[PDB]
């Protein structure tokens, strides 16, 4: 059960990694003050992957 | 009106280039550029 | 009777300010400029010394 789980939460990270990775092609260099661009980070925490 | 003039000439002047004595650590006197008591603090600009 | 002044601000070696010195106002002092002048900067200035 406990390996079952683990899979599920990795194939569901990987999956919402991707939406978003793709998402954030969406934004287009907004200029704000000295700010050029914004963007979204997402990455899996490796004290979690432990 | 003199002021809404300056400043607006203030505004169009900063965007060409830089004054490099900001840099020698000696401060501008205050110029003035009319009577009736107008003044103004800023450096020459050199380097377009 | 005759309220002591402050007269000028110094910034040196900062974010954007090597060596600037303004001349305070005896009434009202009015910095302007765009987002990310810098003003927030100079008040932080200010309170800081
Ligand atoms: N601690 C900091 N670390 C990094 N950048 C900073 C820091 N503080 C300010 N900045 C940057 O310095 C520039 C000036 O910031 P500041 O907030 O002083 O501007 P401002 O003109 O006073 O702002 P506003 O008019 O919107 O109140 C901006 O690019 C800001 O991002
Ligand atoms: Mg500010």
């Amino acid at each position: 059960s406990s390996k079952s789980v683990a899979n599920i939460i990795r194939k569901t990270i990987q999956r919402e990694q991707n939406r978003i990775r793709m998402l954030n092609q969406g934004l287009q260099a907004v200029s704000f003050g000295q700010v050029r661009g914004v963007r979204l980070n997402v990455n899996v925490r490796e004290s979690h992957a432990i | 009106r003199h002021f809404d003039v300056a400043r607006i000439l203030v505004d169009q002047a900063v965007r060409l280039g830089v004054a490099e004595a900001d840099f020698s650590g000696l401060p501008a006197e205050w110029l003035a550029i009319n009577d009736y008591g107008a003044k103004v603090q800023a450096h020459v600009i050199d380097t377009y | 009777i005759e309220r002591g002044k402050f007269r000028s601000l110094t910034l040196v070696n900062w974010n954007g300010f090597f060596a600037r010195t303004f001349d305070l106002d005896e009434l009202v002092t009015t910095l302007s400029g765009g987002n990310g002048a810098g003003k927030s900067t100079t008040m932080a200035a200010f309170v800081t010394a």
